DNA sequence: CGCTGCGTTTTTTTTTTCATGTGCCGGTCTCACACGTGCCTGGAGACTAGTAAGCGCTTCTAGTGGCGGTTAAAACGCGGTAGACAGCGCGTACGTGCGTTTAAGCGGTGCTAGAGCTGTCTACGACCAATTGAGCGGCCTCGGCACCGGGATGCGATTTTTTTTTTCATACTCGAG
DNA sequence: GTATGAAAAAAAAAATCGCATCCCGGTGCCGAGGCCGCTCAATTGGTCGTAGACAGCTCTAGCACCGCTTAAACGCACGTACGCGCTGTCTACCGCGTTTTAACCGCCACTAGAAGCGCTTACTAGTCTCCAGGCACGTGTGAGACCGGCACATGAAAAAAAAAACGCAGCGGTAC
């Protein structure tokens, strides 16, 4: 057959999901995820689904900040490839961690 | 449950890619896991805690605003 | 102002959130201000560092 | 002859400046350069002693701060000299500009 | 009478800093970025600080002003009337 | 000629001095903590009074299951490629430490702008009714945007037509018959 | 014999090829846009009371000098170890195609708890008067820095001693 070099697929799943807004998690996973880290404030709590909306469009908004920062972090390593040891440095220097 | 790893690989790829992110090692799944949790955990915390003190069993949205502000992670669009 | 010239940039009579995000982050002083401020449905600019272009 | 080492009396000094307190910055310059900046603001100003001091307590902190994240930044790139890029780099991610 | 004072911030004086900060070794190019960053830096709080000067009608700028400058930029200081 | 080893000369690595900045002890001088005293303002007492808030009861929303169905999305795995990490070389930019030069510091001293309190006056905003018309919840409608395909358009990728150097063998040139 | 010349291979730029993304309409449905009449929150108008504008007065503390002293800044010099680019190995992370799964729909029925409305009490703000806590003065004595003399662990040098290229010399082999 034909085949995309690797990271030619990447570079477009790039452009589709700048471009676009749609919450990429899947929402009933995530909900679940909410109310079990919920439970450890106060069990049987109710939630308006806006509220889960509402945390669903921050966590993505962060997520996505960070690993921006992150990108920023491993490219400075003269590399391409984001590992952990580029989050941890994006988060030191914001100031999440020691 | 363990509802963390239902934040699956191809999701946590996803959000990377809209942060301009091209190559991905096998690690960076679980670490985002990790931070993904503390954030919610965070949050879910004084949003709560928003939510007991007006004495409601139902979280709203306005608890996880005003969380979200006080976090210093403001949003807009779901009102406050 | 700016949110409206967005919308008529991608033919929208009405403006949607990705609009408002498009006008703040591009002007530079509204995306100071709006700085810690997360816009709901409204994604990222487009941005890809050169490095990771192939060629 | 005796000669010490290329970063060795280096890393004596930071030990030294590490473990005292006091501004590193000779005060008279300091002064001049916030009256000079206070001037783009408003001419015929005065400064209270205490404020010229209040500041170069907080530009030093700054410095000294940003120094730590820039120098984490150099490390990232598996180097030990500190580089504008890193600075950059380091006020990129800490939100001080674009 | 000396109108370009950034100066006076001497290379061994930012040295000294970027020793506290726990740096080796110091590119030349550093000290002007350096000198570049301080200038931005008081600048941001001094404006904030004259502002408020300004805002009681003062002639004379208050350790308590530098306070609440700090403060807004986000950059709290203990010990001068906090 | 080529090798081969073996005394030589150098290099690498070890051991012992050695010159350095360390932080370690114990006596002097300074100005900063701590006390104190006396005056003044801001907390306490206590009682008045008016209104916020908490609890129960009224309604009805909007949150929590739960039930299948289809599909888009994850899962998993195989196959290869490009990017992460080490290892080599080279080159100059930092770092040290010396001497020249500068400007900071210090402390005491003399002016004067401006802080900052202090005791007046008076425009300005609180408050407290009574009125009224904007802004809000609620019901229709209809005209953008979302989803369909269908085809034109752009771009990476593979598979075919140009230099480049080299590489292993063949057309010219001097004497020979 | 010798300068010579066309095959291999390498590298490269162009044309299938196909593949995924944008524009053209056509379909329909849903949510924005807009009117309806109802409710309270904005306005009107007047009075009572205080906040702050105002002009002085006071004294503070901020400016600015004098003129030694020294430390720090500056400015050279010599060299080393760090930055940086270039390579080449291997493996891990992308790309595409089976197989597995669970989310997202558009229904269901049920209940809590949210959210509003009332009535009652106990809880605050609000007067005033009255002490004492707390602050702005002036005094003094002691912690602590500062100075200079110490052994003291040290990394840098100096002094021996256990290896890797260099001569240079002995000697065997091999054609001739
Ligand atoms: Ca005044
Ligand atoms: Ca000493
Ligand atoms: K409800
Ligand atoms: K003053």
């Amino acid at each position: 057959p034909h085949r995309y070099r690797p990271g030619t697929v990447a570079l477009r799943e790039i452009r589709r999901y700048q471009k676009s807004t749609e919450l990429l998690i899947r929402k009933l996973p995530f909900q679940r995820l909410v109310r079990e880290i919920a439970q450890d404030f106060k069990t049987d709590l109710r939630f308006q689904s806006s509220a889960v909306m509402a945390l669903q469009e921050a966590c993505e908004a962060y997520l996505v900040g960070l690993f921006e920062d992150t990108n920023l972090c491993a490219i400075h390593a003269k590399r391409v490839t984001i590992m952990p040891k580029d989050i941890q440095l994006a988060r030191r220097i914001r100031g999440e961690r020691a | 449950r363990d509802n963390i790893q239902g934040i699956t690989k191809p999701a946590i790829r996803r959000l990377a890619r809209r942060g301009g992110v091209k190559r991905i090692s096998g690690l960076i799944y679980e670490e985002t896991r990790g931070v993904l949790k503390v954030f919610l955990e965070n949050v879910i915390r004084d949003a709560v805690t928003y939510t007991e003190h007006a004495k409601r069993k139902t979280v709203t949205a306005m608890d996880v605003v005003y969380a979200l502000k006080r976090q210093g992670r403001t949003l807009y669009g779901f009102g406050g | 102002e700016l949110a409206g010239n967005a919308a008529r940039d991608n033919k929208k009579t009405r403006i949607i959130p990705r609009h408002l995000q498009l006008a703040i982050r591009n002007d530079e002083e509204l995306n100071k201000l709006l700085g810690r401020v997360t816009i709901a449905q409204g994604g990222v600019l487009p941005n890809i560092q050169a490095v990771l272009l192939p060629k």
